[PDB]
DNA sequence: GACTAGATCAGAAGCAGTAGAGCATGCATAGTTT
């Protein structure tokens, strides 16, 4: 189960927001 | 899962532990109290109802309920709060270093065993219910116990018996000058060895990145908003669950405090007549409503029941082809329906029929819905959601049916006539290249909402007394320099081939 | 033992080595009402740190700061004491009316005499600016030394005494530096001690110092005819023996 | 010991400067 | 040196203290 | 018998989400008076 946040158990963990990034 | 989740962390207090390689470099010690700090306040933003405990081994002093030697329970297993943090910020410097030697000590000896046995006690003591219990060891000595096999083999022991009760353990090794092995002792107490993790590592573990990035949002466990019943006609019958993956985060709510002693008040309303002075209970009053120059009294009772139509539920009208459903018809938030199958036996096989002949067909299933008793029915759109999954299989987009509400004929407004207006080709092309120039690619989780963060952020700095509170960087801002370099000349050949010499739009 | 009667205090001191239970029990069995926020009724709040309640009470000007210190006092002497700004943060508009009509801008007052520590604690709110030039501030010192019969001074006792030492075999060029083992510490002591030393002679100059090397006094002979004031040759005794004596030594002794 | 003695002599010389332009305030003010 | 800056501060005290007393003298003679 | 201690069920509290009303604030739009 790669990616299981540590700090909250049973949820997904969140990628820090990037927000605009032009191509 | 149903319970609260509870962590301990572990701390190794011995004298490897507080050198530091490097002049400019943080010590293990204090690497491990800034996670835990970090963890502790990613918690009481997403998670207040959790439990953490921290717990010091290899001391001098001892607290604990068994009364071992050498292992010192600083906080046991409770909901986090200001005051922890600030317990904890006391050992971060060099003068907490000192302050933290004086107050438990450091450079004596440990047995896991006993560190083990304490933590399953702690965890014994909890009286609510804990769907997740977790250990953390932070420590930077691979060979904790090299000079004596018993030791070892009880810790080994001990870790089993954890590991069969249902604790999880992790290991967050740290930097080490000769460089950290778990194939030594760690692969059998850790509950699960990866294959990565058998080489030896020349850095601290990266879990600790993860662990110091603060997650300021809340978390919420699922739950069904209600689980009500779909009718294909008055005789058959499914049970479904009503569930809402968009959902508008809020300020926690404001509470009212006294000026004097900062202690809760309570607030009462009440309704008394002005001629008689007598208080009026929420059924002596009359409701009124002037129409046509005259007064129309209704009682409360007769005003609830104007509302009621049908009993809660959805019932099923037709289907219809997606192309005629709208992108601009938005009236509010879809939601989310699913099979239920603990009421009716039977709904999944004939709900998964339905989604997949709609998937066939691209059709979505027209209906009445009435989330509530005594509430006027609306109309919705049952579309099909079929089951997708990214590269790691990870499920991103789950299977079921997406309601979405459709307007009625009120909730349009009527547009003012306005002439229309060609563009011609050129300026088409130039506004193109430009579209082209400032192209991104867009996902649901890339912005976070200011005002949210700022008041959390403000909320922590006032809690814990710091100097200043951390400004939030605010990605929904244009980033008005990049654009302008990346668009070049472009603004201006447009603005010359689209207005005249003088127009001046910001006048 | 109740000095105060019925006054409001709100406390907020973080970091101190007398944490703020001490002083909310102090205050509570002193007569004095404790408050937790500070509001219309309260006349003064108490923070020994520079946290952020203080930064936001400071930033809506509707009441007065005051340091920890001055609550200590008042134990002290058993005593009301008046404040002061000495004693305090940050003032509301109302104490900076009372305040600025006894007591000037700075934390100095023009009622009631100061001593050194008093004057220290004034400049010690003063910061460092640069509004002056070396030249109008020397003119200045010069003018302040002048008029209150401040030229007694040992250290300021060659402030009207220019100096021109002959330590550049060309005068007028500073690519010219000698070595000169006496001459150089002896003209860096002379502008230590106050007098001005200028390595271009200028029509400012004053006097001329002249080592060993006799080979110059004509060519200095010479120079002084044209100028407009005529400077006067010193041997190096006469420095020695002013610093000696601490107290400047006639010229005509040792022309 | 120039650095010092420049600091001293300009903190005085802004006190004493505070200090006339109350003298001369107050005198103005007795004029009336 | 080290004596230099407390030459410098009673010195300062002194001067400050005489215009403080003008200052004086003169409120005395304004509270006819 | 009685006590003590284990395990099972049902009601109440907390919490989330929705709906209704009011307030305040800001702004825009149009009618009336001079």
């Amino acid at each position: 189960c790669p990616g299981e946040s540590l700090i909250n158990p049973g949820f997904k963990s969140k990628k820090p927001a990037g927000g605009v990034d032009f191509d | 899962y149903s319970g609260r989740d509870s962590l301990i962390f572990l701390v190794d207090a011995s004298k490897a532990m507080f050198e530091s390689q490097s002049e400019d470099e943080l010590t293990p010690f204090d690497m491990s109290i800034q996670c835990i700090q970090s963890v502790y306040i990613s918690k009481i933003i997403s998670s207040d109802r959790d439990l953490l405990a921290v717990v010091f081994y290899g001391t001098e002093k001892d607290k604990n309920s068994v009364n071992f030697k050498n292992i010192y329970v600083l906080q046991e297993l409770d909901n986090p709060g200001a005051k922890r943090i600030l317990e904890l910020d006391q050992f971060k410097g060099q003068q907490g270093q000192k302050r933290f030697q004086d107050m438990m000590g450091h450079g004596s000896d440990y047995s896991l065993s006993e560190v083990l046995w304490v933590c399953a006690n702690l965890f014994s003591d909890v009286q609510f219910k804990m769907s997740h219990k977790r250990i953390m060891l932070f420590t930077n000595e691979d060979n904790p116990h090299g000079n004596d096999s018993a030791k070892a083999s009880r810790a080994r022991t001990k870790a089993g018996d954890l590991r069969d009760t249902g604790i999880f353990l992790d290991l967050m090794h740290l930097k080490k000058p000769g460089g950290f092995d778990i194939s030594l002792f760690y692969r059998d107490i850790i509950s699960i060895a990866e294959d990565e993790d058998l080489r030896v590592h020349f850095e601290e573990s990266s879990k600790l990145e993860d662990l110091l990035r603060k997650v300021r949002a809340k978390e919420t466990r699922k739950r069904a908003l209600s689980r009500l019943k779909l009718k294909l006609n008055k005789d058959i019958v499914i049970s479904v669950g009503i569930y809402n993956l968009v959902q508008k985060a809020l300020k926690p709510p404001p509470i009212k405090l006294y000026r004097e002693t900062n202690e809760p008040v309570k607030t009462k309303t009440r309704t008394f007549n002005t001629s008689t002075g007598g208080l009026l209970l929420p059924s002596d009053t009359k409701r009124s409503q002037i129409y046509g120059s005259r007064q129309i009294i209704l009682e409360k009772e007769e005003t609830e029941e104007l509302k009621r139509f049908d009993d809660p539920g959805l019932m099923l009208m037709g289907f219809k082809p997606l192309v005629l459903l709208k992108k601009h018809h938005y009236l509010r938030p879809s939601l989310f329906v699913y099979p239920e199958e603990s009421l009716v036996i039977g709904s999944s096989t004939l709900f998964s029929a339905l989604l997949i002949k709609c998937l066939e067909k691209e059709v979505a299933a027209l209906c009445r819905y009435t989330p509530r008793r005594n509430i006027p029915p609306y109309f919705v759109a049952l579309v099909p959601q079929e089951e997708e999954l990214d590269d790691q299989k990870i499920q991103v987009t789950p299977p079921g049916f997406q309601l979405v509400f459709l307007p009625f004929a009120d909730d349009k407004r009527k547009m003012p006539f306005t002439e229309k207006i060609m563009a011609t080709p050129e300026q088409v092309g130039k506004m193109k290249a430009i579209v082209e120039k400032l192209r991104f690619t867009y996902r649901s989780d890339s912005f976070e909402n200011p005002v949210l963060q700022q008041h959390f952020r403000n909320l922590e700095a006032l809690a814990l007394d710091l100097m200043e509170p951390e400004q939030a960087v605010d990605l929904t801002l244009p980033k008005v320099e990049a654009m302008n370099k990346r668009l070049g000349s472009l603004v201006d050949e447009f603005k010359e081939l689209v207005y005249p010499p003088d127009y001046n739009p910001e006048g | 033992s109740n000095i105060f009667e019925d006054v409001e205090f709100c406390v907020m001191s973080g970091t101190d080595s007398q944490p703020k239970p001490d002083l909310e029990n102090r205050i509570a069995e002193f007569g004095g009402y404790i408050v937790q926020n500070p509001g219309p009724d309260t006349y003064c709040v108490i923070a020994g740190s520079e946290n952020i309640r203080v930064k936001n009470i400071i930033l809506s000007n509707k009441h007065d700061v005051v340091k920890p210190a001055w609550l200590l006092e008042c134990f002290k002497t058993k005593s009301f004491v008046p404040w002061q700004p000495r004693f305090m943060i940050h003032m509301c508009p109302s104490t900076k009316e009372h305040f600025a009509r006894e007591y000037d801008c700075y934390g100095d007052s023009y009622f009631i005499d100061t001593d050194l520590n008093q004057l220290k604690e004034v400049f010690s709110g003063i910061k460092n600016s640069n509004e002056q030039t070396p030249e109008e501030m020397a003119s200045l010192i010069a003018d302040l030394e002048y008029r209150y019969s401040w030229d007694c001074s040992p250290l300021s006792m060659f402030r009207r005494h220019t100096v021109y030492l002959d330590s550049y075999a060309v005068i007028n060029d500073l690519s010219t530096k000698n070595e000169g083992t006496r001459l150089a510490i002896k003209a860096l002591e002379l502008r230590f001690h106050g007098a001005k030393v200028v390595s271009c002679l200028a029509e400012g100059v004053s006097h001329v110092i002249i080592g060993e090397d006799h080979s110059r006094v004509a060519d200095f002979k010479a120079f002084r005819r044209t100028f407009k004031r005529k400077f006067k040759i010193l041997k190096e005794s006469w420095v020695t023996d002013s610093i000696d004596k601490c107290e400047l030594q006639e010229e005509n002794q040792y022309l | 010991k120039e650095a010092l003695e420049t600091d001293l002599y300009k903190r005085f010389i802004l006190v004493l400067n505070e200090k006339k332009t109350k003298i001369r305030s107050l005198h103005n003010k007795l004029l009336n």
